[PDB]
RNA sequence: AUGAUGUCAUACUUAUCCUGUCCCUUUU
């Protein structure tokens, strides 16, 4: 009839990351920065790059199947609302000369999708710092996708 | 006008005047409120009420054209109740 | 400040006529509204007896129009030369005259522009 | 008065409460607004002196210390037999002075 | 019963509260009736004047007092 | 705008008033300075209106001072004109350093 | 009256800061020798573990207990937690007083009397 | 964060209520949807047409840009992820702009443009649009120089009837609604709203609500003056408009969702009810509290009962019964709030219910007491508040029982952490235990130990209200159980670290020893006393009286029991009299000042030597705020030890004081002039005359003081030294002033002429003055006229002679060179007329009345009120008969002017001496319908 | 993280009398979708306009970057527009039909 | 030759006034 638990409540986590109409997961760390490298999102769904989105101009980017949470919709019915999150952050790495410093590189980690993800016909696991570079053949869906980004 | 004859609420009932005043307030103000019923209860609480003060209080609440007709209908029913030896209006003898 | 009222202007003219011209501190001690520099500026601007406050003609307009292009700035230098010498009527006349009248490849190009 | 032509007095019924004057308005008369010839004491109204309204000055309205009195020129002119001259309104006085 | 006449107040001014003061727009009959009422009140208040008024007439003091009190309302006929 | 105006007025105050001297001209200067530090946006309005409008000037003051080796004469100006010109000056230098117009040749600037 | 307690505590702290009070008389000599602080006005959806995690920024709490009420989840809105030292309770009363936590704001104050089940005000 | 909902209030009967129903219904629709599932909610073109004002078009451009705006959302994500950048090229280079376009037009803040933009455009001289355009004189009121604000304010006052309330409020309420609004600007717009609402009466009826919406936030505010202003202007509005206007106006705000508007609306009804009286508004309320719809209403109406209780206060008394009969039905209601706020309102009533109307509360009790048993939480405390204020109103027999019942719960409830609780139970303990029918020992045992345990702590004292109320309650407990108990328990806390706490116990000891007297105190506790008071006094973080008045009261209460403690005191007094330069010098000095008499009566003469020459030495102190306190101390020392016994003989002292008068600032000027007054009045022989006349020529310019008390002491001193020397020279030195300085004190010299004319007989002085009216300089002519005025005001009876002397000169003055002559001379006629009364000089006063009489007509306020005072004094002096014989014909004269005035006069003559007028009403013949002859006067024996 | 006084409506001034709504929509269209825009066609209000966006933060970024922004020779006056003031020109009504609808469709 | 409204300085009077604050708004 009582059962107090003193555990982690969801309201204190939801008040920290509060979106317009839903909860906000997959937060970036404190080592995030603005990218200054020459990189542009070249999406080719039918071998023609109609749209172009700048990833270094914005800090956050959310793409999904909802019009109230996301800013711009996407024509992918086989993709969930939270499938992949590509965010650029300067992580601890070494350059070619051997000196340490801050290098703007994209971070690749799975957010726990229901069907997973695949990149260059290979599945990648989360919590593993993979060498992400430009012109990678990725997939923006849980099972499959007919569109790639470069 | 009709508010010049002296009347007295002590020689008339109060329970028979609530439905006619409620119908007049629903016809004037459109809906049913609690301030107009309280004002009608306060206007008849005194044993010697004032018809001109009640007419001013009705013209301040309502528009004034319907309030004058409401005051003229409430003064005649009270006059018919006070003139009768029983103390009831003409609408209570039939039902 | 410096509203320059008419009763103050007559008192300043009487102080300039009575006390003198090269004594600005003696004239500022009988007005109780402006300093000595403001009184000297008023005496040199509006209370001067040699100031031509009227009679704007076409010869002075042609003199000021043929002087603002030779010297665009330094209107105070052309104040006594034009004959106004008020240091504000010249700018007002220039504004009135401006408002009333309103209502290597490059060289290679020009070289072939004449040869074509 | 003098200090204020737009001020209105209370002129209520006279009670048994003796009036008082503040330390800043000590010695000044209520009607005549003079400093000499005090002849009659000042009496306050019953509603004008109740709880926190008791022990306050009639003219100044501040903390009253000494008892206020009326002038003899106002006493001989029958200006002291009127109602309680408590300062109720306060207009065009001590309003813009608070901002500076 | 629209009357459009609510002599209530304006800006806490005028509002005559005394009796017998009068106004600038006071009529002659109203001022005469007020003067007669003031004279009747002064005759009823002064004991020596009431005694001198009752010694001349053959009436008593209380009868003259009741006659002066009865003639106060309509002592000269409101104008 | 306002940040530049506060900096220029601070320099003008720190020079023209230091400690316990006066005049009457210097008094009016300090007074206009205090009024500017009281109603800053109105002063920025005054300065902008003057700099775009009044292409004249009042009579400046001059008397030399004698570092007895080589005399170096030092000019003085009227008060509100000085304030407006000072905000203009700090504006000119602010936009100059933001534009990098004067080169690194003319080296007299903020190293030391 | 229901939310004026945190405003009164903040006004007392502001008066103690502006009156020139030292550390010996900074509203701590009356609530000393007791690390049990009284918390009231919490949300109805907050658990004991979330409150223990949010109140652990100033030190580890010794004994925390939520006000049990309405036999279904023991939720009343009040909470009582004893910290490690008195300085942690002083820091919680000086920093976490009147703060907002998941919508409705809560109140933080010291009781320093005893452990009572019904001592706060709903 | 609670108040900022103000910013969400849009500008402004069956339709009005119809709107609230729809408002609540949409609230149920949206709220419901989430369960089914703010300002950003999408909008409609009628809603779009609702916001913007008149004269704008929504015409778009091509049919290929609106589709860009529709894709823009999708492209806000899409095109932000795409190629973009900006750059600039180096190339050589018109600049339009607008400040306020007018002759001057004081400046516009960058935001205020939105409001005043219409003024910026210079299009001019072509109806209503020109009235809104000319109405920007507002801008002159808001921002500008003070004179612009003044003149503008008047100009808009006299144009009220012209422009009408509609355009004004339309152009104002946005400003007073502005989010960036100042303090001053707010207050000024409040002023213009008042001044225009003194005129407009029937006009404001449509705008009343549209006003109150902005104004009601003034009632709840941190600023007090803002609150008294707000109450004032709502008073003027409600009284200005009609009752039914207010009532019918303000209903829909009762059930409004937000409680804010409900609350401030309640205080509104409080104000309007103060305006139009309780009985007029009763049936409305009594109807409200019985409303069966919803509880929120009844909650509001009850709160209204309360705020009426606070506002009206003592004056509730007549209708108390009916009010109670209203409120009683809420105590038993199922909802809680209604119960709480109800009983609270009973509290407020009883607290304004001065020792009477007990039986009116009667039927309320029996439930309350019962509730006292069963309640937990705030409502309980509220009941305790009510019952608390009730108990003083009961009978000591019934209240014996009932009280003894309350004491239990009162005890048990000391310990709650609620500060509302502690306030209530505190004031309760005051009233319950401050009852004459309560026994000491019972309190001493049961109460005091828990009282000082839980209540005396450092949570309380830091707060303000808790501080005060605590002080009071403790004071009363002392008033019963006695002194030595309370003090004896709280002495040890004088030595506590924090200030505010020390301040608290210090002022407590102060009031206690103020009332009960120090006689009860024993010896040892007295040692702890004096040591406590010195110790606490030795550490002062701020400057305040509490510690000082505290010490003084303690010592003066102890009497000569304090004598063994002096050397410690004054040792501390000298050592401290150095230590703190600007901080503590002034304070130790004042300490001497208040301890003077005690350092006297006990006959320690060495100490008077000490303070005398030691303080004498500090008179060269450059810090004014210190020096002032020093002179004050000297003053107090003069009032104890006499003239000839002064250890610093006056020959030393006084000339040493003389140069200080250049200090200007009141701090040194005040005390200084005071002391020069005491010595100049009392001994006055010790100093040679030369010194004195120098003192005079120094005193002359002290009349520039901005303070009134300075001039006070100054003039009185000038009289004293006038006695020390004699009239002629010093009154000549007064006449040396031509009253050129109209600022500070000018007429003050006139007052000096008066008092000087008193100090030795004016019977000497007058010819000099009367001669000095000759001088052609006008302002000093009216000056000497004033001198006559104050002169007769001070001399009174003695004017039975000099009337004649002044009579022809008044003739010359009253005959008008310029209005001030007639005015001031008239005032002279007044004070003369009161002064001479009954002594038989009336004739010449009649002659002067001739020349007085033409001045009756004018619109200048000072001359007309002057003339009024004049003719009033002349009324009493001459007798009414002559007055009335001048006032007859003017009554009925055709013109309106003459009737206005002569009726004003005739009223002034009428109110006073109405009894004596009877004889003088002439014979007026009787007309047809009326008999205008009073025949009683024609009865002949 | 916003001041409360700012609102979705912005008053914009220092406009030419020739200015085109094409330039208007283009320029202002940076920050977000236009709710709509009005322009004074009346003798006094010519040269002024009001812009309203689907979201406030749109307008916030607007007045941020558009502060004193330039067009032709002019630096536009950009202010957050007030509220209330002159409103009651329109009424509160027409709530009955829509509220009856939401009470009908969803049945709530 | 008065008088009229009018933008705009200038003198004069009120013994005008310079430490005023939330000691009370505590509204969900």
């Amino acid at each position: 009839k009582e059962k107090p638990s003193f555990e982690l409540s969801g309201a204190l986590l939801e008040d920290t990351n509060t979106f317009r109409g839903v909860v906000i997961k997959y937060s970036e760390p404190p080592e995030a920065r603005i990218p200054k490298k020459r990189w542009r999102l070249y999406p080719f769904k039918n071998d023609e790059v109609l749209p172009v989105m700048y990833i270094h101009r914005q800090s956050a980017y959310l793409l999904g199947r909802h019009r109230r949470i996301a800013d711009i919709p996407i024509d992918h019915p086989s993709c969930s609302k939270q499938h992949a999150v590509f965010q650029y952050r300067l992580v601890e790495y070494t350059r070619a000369d051997g000196t340490v410093g801050r290098r703007v590189k994209p971070y690749i980690i799975d957010l726990g999708s229901g069907n997973g993800t695949f990149l260059n016909n290979k599945r990648i696991e989360p919590q593993r710092y993979y060498e992400l570079k430009e012109k990678d053949v990725l997939k923006f869906g849980f099972s499959s996708r007919e569109y790639v980004l470069l | 006008e009709c508010l010049e004859k002296k009347v007295d609420m002590s020689k008339v009932n109060l329970e028979v005047i609530k439905p006619w005043i409620t119908k007049r307030v629903t016809e004037i103000l459109g809906f049913e409120d609690d301030v107009v019923i309280e004002f009608i209860f306060n206007q008849l609480e005194v044993k010697n009420p004032d018809s001109k003060m009640m007419q001013i209080n009705l013209t301040g609440f309502l528009n004034g054209k319907n309030a004058r007709e409401f005051m003229g209908e409430l003064w005649p029913l009270l006059l018919s109740a006070q003139e009768n030896i029983a103390g009831i209006p003409s609408a209570f003898l039939e039902l | 400040g410096g509203v320059w009222r008419n009763t103050e202007d007559e008192i300043l003219k009487a102080a300039v006529m009575k006390y003198g011209k090269n004594q600005w501190s003696r004239i500022a001690s009988l007005l109780h509204r402006k300093s000595a520099k403001q009184c000297k500026a008023r005496w040199y601007e509006w209370l001067d007896p040699s100031i031509k406050k009227t009679e704007w003609s076409r010869e002075e307009e042609e003199k000021l129009l043929h002087l603002a292009k030779l010297m665009p700035t330094q209107w105070r230098t052309i104040a006594p030369i034009i004959g106004r010498t008020a240091a504000q009527c010249l700018e007002h006349y220039e504004f009135l005259l401006d408002k009333a009248a309103q209502r290597d490849e490059l060289e290679m190009l020009s070289e072939a522009r004449a040869r074509l | 008065a003098k200090h204020h032509p737009d001020l209105i007095f209370c002129r209520k019924q006279a009670g048994v409460a003796i009036g008082r004057l503040c330390e800043k308005c000590d010695g000044k008369c209520v009607i005549c607004d003079s400093y000499v010839r005090p002849c009659t004491l000042v009496r306050i109204c019953d509603e004008c002196n109740y709880g926190s309204y008791q022990g306050r000055c009639v003219i100044c309205g501040g903390p009253g210390v000494s008892d206020a009195y009326y002038c003899k020129e106002c006493t001989i002119q029958e200006k002291d037999r009127d109602g309680c001259p408590k300062i109720v309104n306060l207009g065009s006085s001590k309003t813009d002075l608070f901002y500076e | 019963m629209t009357d459009r006449y609510t002599i209530h107040s304006q800006l806490e001014h005028l509002q005559s509260k005394y009796i017998g003061t009068g106004h600038a727009d006071t009529t002659k009959w109203e001022w005469l009736v007020n003067q007669h009422r003031d004279s009747y009140c002064s005759y009823m208040g002064h004991f020596d004047l009431l005694n001198y008024f009752a010694i001349a007439e053959n009436e008593s003091k209380a009868r003259v007092r009741f006659n002066l009190m009865e003639k106060m309302l309509q002592p000269c006929g409101p104008p | 705008d306002t940040k530049l105006l506060i900096l220029a007025l601070e320099r003008l105050k720190e020079a023209y008033s230091v400690k316990s001297r006066l005049n009457q001209s210097q008094r009016e200067e300090l007074g206009l300075i205090e009024q500017a530090y009281d109603n800053p946006h109105e002063a920025l309005s005054r300065i902008k209106r003057h700099l775009l409008t009044q292409r004249a000037f009042k009579e400046v003051g001059i008397e030399f001072m004698d570092l007895y080796s080589h005399l170096v004469p030092v000019y003085d100006v009227e008060p509100l004109e000085k304030i407006t010109d000072a905000y203009l000056d700090q504006y000119l230098w602010y936009e100059a350093d933001k534009r990098r117009l004067f080169p690194p040749w003319i080296k007299p600037a903020d190293t030391e | 009256n229901p939310l004026t307690k945190v405003k009164l505590i903040n006004e007392l702290n502001e008066r103690e800061v502006q009156l020139g009070v030292a550390d010996k008389v900074s509203w701590h000599s009356e609530y000393k020798d007791s690390a049990w602080i009284f918390l009231g006005g919490l949300p109805y959806e907050l658990t004991e573990g979330d409150i223990i995690c949010v109140f652990s920024q100033y030190g580890e709490i010794v004994n925390i207990n939520l006000v049990r009420d309405k036999k279904t989840g023991k939720s009343k809105g009040f909470c009582f937690l004893c910290y490690e030292d008195q300085r942690s309770t002083i820091l919680a009363v000086d920093n976490f007083n009147g703060i907002k936590i998941k919508g409705r704001t809560i109140r933080v104050d010291h009781v320093s009397n005893y452990r009572a089940p019904k001592d706060s005000e709903e | 964060e609670y108040k900022k909902h103000r910013r969400t209030m849009i500008i402004s009967a069956e339709t009005p209520r119809t709107d609230r129903g729809g408002d609540s219904i949409g609230e149920t629709p949206t709220p419901g949807a989430s369960k089914r599932k703010e300002r950003n909610r999408p909008l409609s073109d009628e809603e779009l047409d609702a916001m913007f004002p008149e004269g704008y078009k929504v015409l778009p451009p091509p049919a290929g840009y609106v589709p860009i705006r529709t894709p823009a959302r999708k492209l806000t994500a899409t095109p932000t992820p795409l190629g973009g950048m900006t750059g600039f090229h180096m190339q050589t280079e018109m600049k339009s702009v607008n400040d306020q376009p007018s002759g001057n037009l004081p400046f516009l803040k960058p935001d205020d443009i939105q409001y005043f933009d219409k003024l910026l455009v210079d299009v001019d001289e072509s109806e209503e649009q020109k009235e809104r355009k000319i109405m920007k004189l507002l801008l002159k009121i808001k921002n500008g120089t003070p004179p612009m604000r003044k003149a503008a304010l008047r100009q808009i006052t006299d144009k009220a009837r012209e422009f009408g309330a509609g355009p004004l409020f339309n152009q104002i309420l946005p400003l007073l609604m502005s989010p960036t609004l100042e303090d001053q600007e707010r207050h000024l717009l409040v002023k213009v709203i008042d001044r225009i609402l003194y005129k407009l009466d029937d006009l404001v009826r449509p705008y009343v609500h549209k006003i109150l919406v902005v104004i009601e936030p003034l009632l709840i505010d941190e600023d007090y003056y803002a609150r008294v202003e707000g109450r004032e202007i709502i008073s003027n509005l409600a009284k200005a408009a009609g009752l039914a206007t207010m009532i019918s106006t303000m209903r829909p705000d009762i059930d409004n969702m937000d409680e804010y508007v409900r609350n401030t609306t309640a205080r509104a009804f409080a104000v309007v009810a103060s305006a139009l009286g309780i009985p007029s508004l009763l049936p409305f309320l009594k109807a409200v509290c019985k409303s069966k719809k919803s509880w929120q209403a009844r909650h509001t109406g009850i709160k209204i009962v309360q705020q009426i209780a606070i506002l009206m206060g003592c004056a509730i008394l007549p209708h108390l019964r009916s009010l109670v009969e209203i409120i009683e039905h809420g105590l038993v209601d199922e909802q809680q709030k209604v119960r709480t706020i109800s009983a609270l309102a009973i509290a407020a009533l009883a607290e304004a219910a001065t020792p009477y109307g007990i039986e009116s509360f009667d039927s309320v009790l029996k439930p309350l007491w019962k509730g006292i048993r069963q309640h937990r939480g705030k409502g309980l405390a509220a009941f305790l508040k009510a019952i608390g204020y009730l108990i003083p109103l009961m009978d000591a027999e019934y209240a014996n029982y009932y009280t003894r019942e309350v004491m239990l719960i009162l005890i048990r409830e000391f310990q709650s952490p609620d500060e509302e609780m502690k306030k209530i139970v505190l004031k309760v303990v005051k009233q319950c235990c401050g009852t004459d029918g309560v026994e000491a020992n019972y309190i001493k045992t049961e109460i005091l130990p828990p009282f000082f345990k839980h209540f005396w702590q450092h949570r309380m004292a830091l707060d303000r209200r808790n501080y005060r109320q605590l002080v009071d309650t403790t004071v009363e407990l002392a008033n019963k159980v006695g002194a030595a108990e309370i003090i004896s328990r709280i002495v040890d806390d004088l030595k506590d670290e924090a200030e505010q706490y020390r301040k608290m116990v210090m002022e407590t000891i102060e009031k206690i020893m103020g009332n009960l007297g120090a006689a009860d105190i024993d010896h040892k506790l007295e040692e702890q006393l004096i040591d406590g008071i010195l110790y606490a006094f030795q550490e002062q973080t701020t400057e305040d009286s509490v510690m000082l008045n505290g010490f003084g009261t303690v010592v003066n209460a102890l009497g000569k029991r304090v004598k063994p403690y002096l050397p410690q005191i004054c040792g501390t007094v000298l050592w401290r009299l150095n230590n703190k330069s600007a901080k503590v010098r002034q304070q130790a000095a004042d300490l001497i000042s208040r301890t003077a008499v005690v350092m006297k009566t006990c006959q320690e003469e060495k100490l008077m030597g000490h303070l005398g020459v030691v303080l004498y030495e500090y008179l060269g102190e450059e810090y004014p705020e210190v020096l002032g306190s020093i002179l004050g101390a000297l003053k107090a020392i003069v009032n104890v030890i006499g003239m000839h016994k002064m250890t610093p003989p006056i020959k030393d002292l006084l000339p040493r004081l003389t140069p200080i008068l250049k200090n200007r600032h009141e701090k040194v000027q005040e005390n200084c002039i005071d002391l020069v007054g005491r010595i100049a009045d009392r001994g006055a022989e010790y100093v040679s005359a030369r010194e004195w006349m120098r003192i005079c020529f120094e005193l002359l310019e002290l009349l520039k003081a901005h303070k009134k008390a300075i001039r006070r002491a100054t003039v009185n001193t000038f009289g004293y030294i006038a006695k020390a020397i004699g009239p002629h020279d010093v009154l000549a030195t007064l006449l040396n002033n031509l009253k050129v300085q109209e600022r500070q004190n000018r007429v003050c010299t006139t007052v000096a002429i008066a008092i000087v004319a008193e100090t030795c007989s004016p019977f000497t002085v007058l010819p000099a003055l009367m001669n000095e009216y000759r001088v052609p300089e006008l302002n000093v002519q009216n000056g000497v006229l004033k001198s006559l005025s104050f002169l007769f005001e001070y001399i009174g009876e003695m004017g039975k002679d000099y009337i004649y002397a002044v009579t022809p000169l008044l003739e010359d003055a009253l005959m008008d060179r310029d209005l001030v002559h007639r005015q001031t001379a008239s005032a002279v006629v007044q004070h003369m007329s009161l002064g001479v009364y009954g002594f038989g000089c009336e004739d010449s006063l009649n002659h002067l009345l001739n020349y007085v009489w033409p001045n009756v007509f004018e619109t200048s306020p000072h001359v007309i009120q002057a003339v009024m005072g004049a003719l009033e004094g002349l009324r009493v002096a001459i007798g009414p008969c002559r007055m009335l014989q001048y006032c007859l014909q003017g009554l009925f004269h055709p013109a309106r002017k003459v009737r206005d005035v002569y009726w004003k006069i005739y009223n002034s003559i009428y109110i006073g001496s109405q009894d004596a007028l009877i004889a003088h009403y002439p014979r007026i013949y009787n007309d047809d319908k009326n008999t205008y002859i009073r025949y009683e006067l024609d009865y002949i024996l | 993280r916003l001041p409360p006084e700012v609102n979705r409506i912005l008053y914009i001034r220092n406009l030419p009398y020739k200015i085109t709504a094409e330039e208007m929509y283009d320029i202002f269209g940076k920050y977000g979708p236009i709710r709509q825009i009005r322009v004074g066609n009346t003798p006094e209000t010519r040269g002024t306009a009001y812009v309203v966006y689907e979201d406030i933060f749109d307008a916030k970024n607007a007045c941020d970057h558009l502060s004193g922004f330039n067009v032709c020779n002019r630096y536009l006056v950009v202010l957050y527009y007030n509220a209330n003031r002159a409103f009651q020109k329109m009424d509160t009504k027409k709530k009955e039909e829509q509220l009856k609808l939401l009470k009908e469709k969803y049945g709530i």
